[PDB]
């Protein structure tokens, strides 16, 4: 199916103008890092044996660059995580008075109830993704003791295939996201070029409407339905993410 | 059947005729003793998670050790300190027993400060060679393991009715470097893998 | 200078490896073509040369 | 650059380029009280290419990124429907040229 | 060990994932079943006829 067909009715003199807009909130995901790994020289290709160690020393010195390459990859990953979320070094605390116009922002902002500062949608996204690799700490004690049947993580650890942890904790990325959110909801976009300059959220919405070509008096004449539409869109995003579990 | 490793008693279940059991990929990891019919378990005599943190040979000789995803209770068990040199046994236990979320970090002391990261270590923790020798009485320049500074915190004071406007600007000139090309190379067919013959 | 230097180093480093890796035996009796050619006859030195 | 972009200068470098970016980077901020609109004669009088900034018991139109106070003329603002709608509109006299 | 795992006498600032060079096996053990019986090699190789 090639989508759906439609007609426009040019007519050579006809103006089509909207009368009622519909604020839409869309989700776009983007991977910013990958699980860095390191491999041991002799543990994999000779296990533990002195004879194979001698034969490998005589054969060559390959791993001296292999690990190096992987090492570089690891560094790269950190830089990526340090390039996307660390745009601004200043951290802006969440506003103490929650009156951003009709907008609520009760789910994007961090949730103080939970001990972790993971807001609400961030925790939902954490739960949706089923991280099945050795992300949880598979300590050496689990592999050594209290074992019944072999698992692949223990084999990877025993054959030298170790997995390094990311430099930035998920709480640290949460702190960056919260700081950027507070800056963009309180100071508008000034903090991306200078300091944090207070902008009432209605004035910021007027700024952005003026930017998109729709002059002011469209926000101000009726903004209650705009805030209601934004809240409904946020609720729909929450419902879709919590139900489909496929994004 | 010969092989190197560490044996240990285990509760593995073996069929009556079975003599040995392998790992996921053809690696005999649990043999049965013939003289006692009891089941043994073979673990590799190698724990690769050791990361050495160094301030550079031409800056000092002290180093820090980070064993991967272990508590500071099994490190002598994990690395077999009883079969190691005394100098290695020094880096097994002691006073600097700082524990992180990526294994503990014997070798360096932990501080409550929030200095900027110098040498990345693991999840959140960094380390640096600081000249605390003046600050810490008569001690020497030492390796410290702090937690990263997340920039600097700030407040905006929304107040729901407030405008902030600059009065004096500051022209800034910033440098951004970008590589545009790399050294092209060519290789000969026979003169490399055969020289002249 | 940073990354502008780094790439150059990388290239040079690669080339250095491509030379320093000529000493790898790769299973042969000796990682010297002249030595094998002088020590073993063609029918038996052929496998080492391959 | 970091701030608002003005211009750039290229410089050759070994197998690469160096860009010198000139940016505005405003500083020396001052925070005053503000309003979105002024209901004068029952008219919203929304600002045009500027914002309303009030000193002690005063009102002015100023550009967003620089402090350039101006008197509330009929060319600096435009009206659009009764002001009961605007939420937070502060009423004031809207000066007029041609008077 | 850090010097050995990257093959240089000079090590610069940073963290390095070293190889395994600490522990070396020093004792060897052998476990064979209780048999203590010889083959009839003298009853096979010294047979009257094959
Ligand atoms: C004005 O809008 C109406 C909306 O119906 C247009 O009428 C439709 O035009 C499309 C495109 O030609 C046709 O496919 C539909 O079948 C038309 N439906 C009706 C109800 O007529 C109309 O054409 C538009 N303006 C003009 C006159 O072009
Ligand atoms: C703004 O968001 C907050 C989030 O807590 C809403 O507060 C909750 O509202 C629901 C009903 O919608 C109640 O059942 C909860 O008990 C409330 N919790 C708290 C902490 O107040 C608030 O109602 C929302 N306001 C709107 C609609 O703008
Ligand atoms: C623009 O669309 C919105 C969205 O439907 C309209 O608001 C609705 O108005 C009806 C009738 O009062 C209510 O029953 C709905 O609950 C409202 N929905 C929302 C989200 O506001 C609004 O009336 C429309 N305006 C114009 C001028 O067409
Ligand atoms: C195989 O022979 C060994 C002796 O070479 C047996 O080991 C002995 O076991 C008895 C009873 O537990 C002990 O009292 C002796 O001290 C052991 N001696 C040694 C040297 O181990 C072993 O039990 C025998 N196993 C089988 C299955 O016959
Ligand atoms: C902006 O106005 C406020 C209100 O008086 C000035 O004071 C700040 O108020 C906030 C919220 O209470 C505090 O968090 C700040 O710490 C206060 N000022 C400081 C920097 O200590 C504020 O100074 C004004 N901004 C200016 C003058 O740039
Ligand atoms: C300024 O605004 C206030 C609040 O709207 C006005 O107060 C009321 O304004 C309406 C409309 O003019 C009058 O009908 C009421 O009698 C006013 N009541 C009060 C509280 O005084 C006030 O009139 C406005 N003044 C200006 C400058 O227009
Ligand atoms: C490390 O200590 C924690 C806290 O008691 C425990 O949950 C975990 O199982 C321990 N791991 C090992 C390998 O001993
Ligand atoms: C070590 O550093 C000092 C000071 O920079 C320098 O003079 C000396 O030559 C360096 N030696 C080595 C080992 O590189
Ligand atoms: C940090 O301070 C706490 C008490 O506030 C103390 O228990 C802890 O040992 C300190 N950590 C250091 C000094 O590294
Ligand atoms: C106007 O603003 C200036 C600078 O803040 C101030 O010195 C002056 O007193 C103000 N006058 C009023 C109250 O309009
Ligand atoms: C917040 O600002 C709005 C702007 O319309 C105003 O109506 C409201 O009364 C203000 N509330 C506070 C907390 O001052």
């Amino acid at each position: 199916s090639l989508g759906a067909e439609n007609s426009v009715a040019y007519s050579n003199n006809s103006i089509a103008i909207p009368t009622n807009f519909t604020i839409s909130v869309t989700t776009e995901i983007l991977p910013v890092s990958m699980t860095k790994t390191s491999v041991d020289c002799t543990m994999y290709i000779c296990g533990d044996s002195t004879e194979c160690s001698n034969l490998l020393l005589q054969y060559g010195s390959f791993c001296t660059q292999l690990n190096r390459a992987l090492t570089g990859i690891a560094v790269e990953q950190d830089k990526n995580t340090q390039e996307v979320f660390a745009q601004v070094k200043q951290i802006y605390k969440t506003p103490q008075i929650k009156d951003f116009g009709g907008f609520n922002f009760s789910q994007i902002l961090p949730d103080p109830s939970k001990p972790s500062k993971r807001s609400f949608i961030e925790d939902l996204l954490f739960n949706k993704v089923t991280l099945a690799d050795a992300g949880f700490i598979k300590q050496y004690g689990d592999c050594l003791g209290d074992i019944a049947a072999r698992d692949l993580i223990c084999a990877q650890k025993f054959n030298g295939l170790t997995v390094l942890p990311p430099l930035l904790t998920d709480e640290m990325i949460a702190q960056y996201t919260s700081a950027l959110l507070a800056g963009t909801i309180t100071s508008g976009w000034t903090f991306g070029a200078g300091a944090a300059l207070q902008i009432p959220f209605a004035m910021q919405m007027a700024y952005r409407f003026n930017g998109i070509g729709v002059t002011q008096n469209v926000l101000y004449e009726n903004q209650k339905l705009i805030a209601n539409q934004f809240n409904s869109a946020i609720g729909k995003i929450q419902d879709s993410l919590s139900s489909t579990a496929s994004a | 059947l010969t092989g190197t490793g560490v044996l240990t008693e285990s509760n593995k279940k073996f069929l009556p005729f079975q003599q040995f059991g392998r790992d996921i990929a053809d690696t005999t990891d649990a043999v049965r003793d013939p003289q006692t019919l009891e089941i043994l378990d073979i673990t590799p005599c190698s724990f690769g998670g050791v990361s050495v943190i160094t301030p550079g040979t031409n800056a000092s000789n002290q180093v820090a050790v980070l064993y991967q995803d272990v508590n500071c209770t099994e490190v002598p068990v994990a690395i077999h300190a009883n079969q190691l040199t005394p100098t290695w046994r020094v880096y097994s236990t002691g006073s600097n027993v700082f524990q992180t979320r990526a294994g503990c970090l014997i070798g360096a002391e932990h501080v409550n400060n929030s200095y900027e990261c110098d040498i990345p270590i693991g999840a959140g923790i960094c380390a640096s060679y600081q000249t605390q020798t003046n600050s810490r009485s008569v001690a020497s320049q030492s390796i410290i393991a702090y937690t990263m500074s997340l920039g600097a915190e700030n407040s905006v004071a929304y107040s729901n009715n407030s405008i902030a406007i600059p009065t004096n600007f500051t022209i800034s000139v910033t440098t951004e470097i970008l590589p545009v090309s790399m050294t092209k190379t060519s290789v000969d067919c026979t003169m490399y893998i055969c020289g002249d013959s | 200078l940073g990354k502008l230097q780094d790439v150059v180093n990388q290239n040079a480093q690669a080339l250095n490896t491509l030379v320093k890796q000529l000493s790898s035996n790769f299973g042969a009796i000796s990682s010297v073509l002249n030595d094998i050619l002088s020590r073993l006859d063609p029918p038996e030195a052929e496998v080492q040369i391959d | 650059g970091k701030g608002y972009h003005l211009m750039s200068f290229p410089q050759s470098a070994p197998h690469g380029v160096v860009f010198l970016h000139v940016t505005y980077v405003p500083a020396q901020e001052k925070n005053f009280t503000t309003a979105p609109a002024i209901c004068h004669d029952g008219k919203a009088h929304f600002p045009r290419e500027g914002v309303f900034v009030s000193n002690g018991t005063h009102w002015f139109v100023t550009q967003r990124n620089f402090y350039e106070p101006q008197i509330i003329t009929t060319d600096n603002t435009f009206v659009s429907g009764n002001c009961d709608v605007v939420i937070g509109i502060v009423n004031n006299t809207v000066y007029d040229p041609l008077q | 060990e850090t010097k050995c795992t990257l093959k240089s006498f000079t090590v610069e600032k940073g963290i390095y994932q070293t190889s395994n060079f600490r522990v070396q096996p020093t004792e060897s053990i052998v476990r064979f079943p209780n048999i203590t019986n010889l083959c009839p090699f003298g009853e096979v190789f010294n047979a009257t006829t094959f």
